[PDB]
DNA sequence: GGGGTTTTGGGG
DNA sequence: GGGTTTTGAGG
DNA sequence: GGGGTTTTGGGG
């Protein structure tokens, strides 16, 4: 039984081809999480890991409406409750986004969250980046392995085996190693990208803009 | 400079003192705030190394050293326990019953590391030779000086360090927790286990397969750059680890930015006894083969003993630099790891063809013996960590007509169209090889632009 | 006081 | 000091 | 000059 709500949610999202409607319904309930950081990165925890929530322009305006005396970029060490949220997979540059892995990211889209100001939470272990967790990294590796293996079994065909005469009697035979390079799919670039899941899309605000909106 | 022994240092002087000591434990240099870095380590010497033995239980006694700095690069990285450290201008004080030496490297304090073994960890990793037995392999500030009178101290301390590590455990039982009791700990703890396997999870992370004296197996993630000294079959001490309650598929240990993985000097008694006492475990692997999806990696093959010391080369270098790198061009035999994405030909029954050694041609055995000697002609399409993101799959051949990799499947070549037994074994192997989290550790010989597997056999 | 440095006698 | 940064994939 | 440090203004 998974104790980490985030780990479970994100895991099922991946094991379900990024389809959020296929993930258990008994998991789409309000999320009460501790705010580890708010700037330059807004990171919340579920008691075991931390994740980066992506607020919609609507969510922030609603927030500033019901809570005028509260700045989001100052919710550090405070607790929040996301009543309406959704998940979706996105292709990113893991070299720049530390909340991702293998150029893939599971985003926590926040539509509505209430700030339970001054609510002390129970003591927990030090929160760690979910996309740095051994099991979760492996889960994502399983995701790509399944996508890659499917793509290859569809791209490679005809059993174009190296002619045995090439590796036999190779006394006076020289060859370039790149000859063993085979294209995995019909991908456009040099990076594999033949995935079946449909990359979710949703306008989200950069933590920097919400900073200026509260202090030019 | 006058060097004093740990047990004879003054507790009242509060004046800067200098000493030579053996490092038996140390954290990794970690940052505390926006301007400070710390490195806490345990040190011993001829006058302080073991507690009153009678009811102590042969527990190691020691002093502690806390080095402070403004930069990461100004603190010592202890990869191995048993080496020597020379400290200058350190103030001593009693901290909760034990002598604690403090040194502000950011001010006027300094440290120097000396190798107890022939070479330092870094030097062994790069196969380098130490300038001399009086040269520090690492030290703070821009300069380090060793006076003639010091040589005696350094040499004597080395002789002592070996006698010490070969006679005592150094890392006593009270300095670590048994892996099978790791779940009972409130917070972090220390471990002393053998490295059964080093799996390259990705471009920057290694996944270590640990097993301690308690027989319990655990996995933990070790960054390549932080712990480049991890080696299979070697015994290490892990400073500060925590039990992961969120890992349901496998027992995993969590390490922090200050956690440290430490090896032992050649004379280590503990490291020696454990390298022989702790035997490889495959229970985890065997069990995973029964599941449709295993979050535990499984190395399906084992290379011949003679290649166990051969360094591994990634696919990236093997297929993209093997014709442009001076060092890679000089070698014809390499060792590497990878996972099979697809096996060709598709029909397992065609894996074994008939070979005519005169015309150098192979053919299907669906027509029978009228083709010649039976041989394996399997073309593996693989991938690895170094080529994880690219849109490629690389071919690795298993053509046994000349004897290379003949016993890879543990099944002598044979007409798979008639020998049901042979066919069934190969079919099962096919599913394992292409199964997620399955990898192959093999030695390959480059021949006419291709790599053929050799001296490699399945162990499942 | 003493480093490294240049300030080469004096701040905080 | 038996600890918690960002460089947020040595820190 | 400026740190850390305590010398708390002045050495080399
Ligand atoms: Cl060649
Ligand atoms: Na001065
Ligand atoms: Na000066
Ligand atoms: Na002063
Ligand atoms: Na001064």
């Amino acid at each position: 039984q998974q104790q980490s709500a985030f780990k479970q949610l994100y895991t099922e999202l991946f094991n379900n081809e990024g389809d959020f409607s296929k993930v258990s319904s008994n998991l789409k309930k309000p999320l009460k999480c501790y705010v580890k950081e708010s700037y330059p990165h807004f990171l919340v925890t579920d008691g075991y890991f931390f994740v980066a929530p992506y607020f919609t322009k609507e969510a922030v305006n609603e927030f500033h409406a019901k809570f005028p005396n509260v700045n989001i970029v100052d919710l550090t060490d405070k607790v929040i409750v996301i009543n309406n949220w959704s998940l979706e997979l996105r292709r990113v540059n893991s070299a720049e986004v530390f909340t991702s892995y293998a150029n893939l990211e599971a985003r926590l889209i926040v539509h509505s969250f209430k700030p339970n100001l001054q609510e002390r939470l129970n003591p927990t272990r030090y929160p760690v980046n979910l996309f740095r967790d051994d099991e979760f990294k492996t889960t994502i590796q399983h995701f790509r392995h399944t996508a890659l293996q499917a793509a290859i079994n569809k791209t490679v065909k005809g059993d174009n085996l190296v002619d045995i005469s090439k590796v036999a009697d190779a006394a006076g035979k020289k060859g370039k190693v790149d000859a063993g390079i085979v294209k995995a799919s019909a991908s456009k670039g040099d990076e594999f990208s033949d995935f079946s899941f449909k990359e979710g899309n949703t306008a989200t605000l950069k933590i920097a803009d919400i900073f200026v909106q509260e202090k030019g | 400079y006058e060097y004093v022994e740990l047990a004879k240092a003054s507790l009242t002087s509060a004046q800067p003192q200098h000493f030579y000591a053996v490092v038996i434990d140390a954290t990794f240099p970690y940052k505390t705030n926006q301007e400070r870095y710390i490195c806490s380590l345990k040190i011993v010497d001829p006058t302080l190394y073991l507690k009153q033995q009678k009811g102590a239980g042969d527990a190691s006694d020691y002093a502690t050293l806390v080095l402070y700095a403004k930069r990461f690069e100004d603190l010592p990285i202890i990869h191995r326990a048993g080496d020597i450290i020379r400290v200058h201008r350190a103030t001593l004080r009693l901290y909760n019953g034990q002598r604690q030496f403090n040194a502000n490297v950011f001010y006027s304090s300094s440290w120097a590391l000396f190798s107890t073994d022939k070479r330092s960890v870094t030097q062994e990793i790069n196969n380098q030779d130490a300038v001399s037995d009086t040269t520090p392999f690492s030290f703070s500030s821009k300069h380090a000086t060793i006076e003639k009178n010091e040589i005696s101290i350094l040499q004597n301390l080395r002789k002592w360090a070996n006698q010490y590590f070969s006679s005592y455990s150094v890392i006593s039982s009270d300095m670590y927790t048994a892996l099978n009791k790791a779940q009972a700990q409130k917070g972090d703890f220390d471990v002393v286990a053998k490295i059964l396997q080093v799996h390259e999870l990705d471009e920057y992370t290694n996944e270590l397969k640990l097993k301690d004296a308690s027989g319990q197996v655990f996995y933990t993630l070790s960054l390549k750059l932080k712990f480049p000294h991890v080696r299979t079959g070697e015994v290490v001490r892990i400073r500060s680890a925590t039990y992961d309650e969120t890992s349901t598929q496998k027992k995993v240990l969590i390490l922090s930015h200050y956690s440290n993985i430490i090896t032992f000097i050649q004379s280590s008694k503990l490291a020696k006894e454990l390298r022989a006492k702790i035997q490889d475990d495959h229970s985890v692997e065997v069990a995973s083969l029964k599941k449709n999806v295993s979050l535990n990696a499984v190395v399906l093959t084992e290379v011949d003993k003679k290649h166990a010391a051969l360094p591994s080369t990634s696919l990236q270098d093997l297929f993209h630099h093997a014709d442009s790198d001076k060092e890679l061009q000089a070698q014809d035999t390499f060792r590497t790891q990878f996972y099979v994405t697809k096996i060709e030909p598709s029909d397992v029954k065609e894996w074994v063809k008939g070979y005519d050694r005169k015309t150098k041609k192979s053919s299907s055995l669906k027509g029978a013996s009228g083709k010649g000697d039976n041989i394996f002609q399997v073309q593996f399409l693989v991938k690895d960590a170094s080529t994880q993101l690219n849109n490629n799959t690389y071919r690795v051949l298993l053509y046994t007509q000349d004897g290379l990799g003949a016993n890879f499947f543990n099944v002598k070549a044979d007409n798979l169209h008639k020998n049901a037994d042979a066919r069934k074994k190969l079919e099962d192997s096919a599913e394992l090889l292409t199964k997620f989290n399955s990898y192959v550790d093999a030695v390959v010989e480059r021949r006419n632009g291709f790599y053929l597997i050799k001296d490699t056999k399945l162990i499942y």
